[PDB]
């Protein structure tokens, strides 16, 4: 990819399972007889990860567009392969399996997922207040989550019951059925632009589908799809 | 309440059921008493 890069090509780079480069080297490692860091990794490890992603970068002469994929052992996101990852990216989404559970299959956890060019200036004054506004909500929902897991819904306030109410309906928005889906799900692909998410997610926050049940939410497009649906149910 | 049963069966007379008795035709103000329990935690009561 560098050749291309070099010539002034634009690149798109998928890199799959950085972590599987990290977890052979470890395998390398460990029959070079080297000293063991942590848990089994090699002790060059950082510097491993730093050789092969600083290759990964546009210059002036052209761009690489990378997404890469990273495999967490376990569920531990403190595994020394992810943690080494984290620092080496423009942009992070976390996928938790709690969130797959819920049959919610982007699985992308907003809260820990950040990006360095959500900036108003980058992305756009609106699209910047409303990704900021769908973060302290659904911020407010993990900081009650126990409070709702044990006393219940109704010792919360009137205001924390809507926000409440709004976190897991955006909760169930975000899920989106993909084109590359269609051969266990039934559901078809929707691709949703950037002006049509913002709009849809600015109107939800305003006050818009607050009447809609949130199982019209899950697996739509953008709002104008779930305000379709909740007609069709009347 | 069956003293109001048994009075009630007299006294029809609709001047005489004047007091409190009488039904107001116009209706213009009427007045909710809600009890509601005075701490929370009561669950979904203080609510419905």
């Amino acid at each position: 990819a560098e050749y291309f890069r070099d010539e002034g090509r634009d690149i798109l780079l998928f890199i799959d399972n950085i972590f599987r480069f990290v977890q052979a080297g470890s395998e390398v490692s460990s029959l070079l007889g080297r000293m063991p860091s942590q848990v089994g990794y090699q002790p060059t490890l950082g510097t491993e990860m730093g050789e092969l992603q600083e290759r990964i970068t546009s210059t002036k002469r052209g761009s690489i567009t990378s997404m890469q994929a990273v495999y967490v052992p376990a569920d531990d996101y403190t595994d020394p392969a992810p943690a080494t990852v984290f620092s080496h990216l423009d942009a992070t989404i976390s996928l938790e399996r709690s969130i797959a559970e819920r049959a919610i299959f982007p699985a992308v956890d907003p809260l820990a997922s950040t990006s360095r060019i959500l900036d108003p200036n980058i992305v756009g004054e609106e699209h910047y207040r409303v990704a900021q506004e769908v973060k302290r909500v659904l911020q407010r929902y993990k900081d009650l989550k126990d409070i709702i897991a044990i006393l219940g819904m109704e010792e919360l306030s009137d205001e924390d019951k809507l926000t409440v109410q709004r976190a897991r309906k955006i909760e169930l928005f975000f899920s989106q059925p993909f084109t590359v889906a269609q051969q266990f799900t039934g559901r078809p692909g929707k691709y949703v632009p950037v002006k049509k998410t913002v709009e849809s997610f600015a109107r939800l926050l305003n006050g818009e589908g607050d009447h809609i049940p949130e199982s019209f939410f899950y697996m739509q497009g953008d709002f104008d799809d779930v305000l379709a649906a909740y007609e069709a149910s009347q | 309440r069956e003293v109001m049963a048994n009075l009630t069966a007299r006294v029809v007379g609709a001047a005489r059921r004047g007091t409190l008795l009488e039904k107001r035709e116009t209706v213009k103000s009427v007045a909710l008493l809600v009890v509601t329990p005075d701490r929370g935690l009561c669950g979904s009561l203080v609510a419905n």
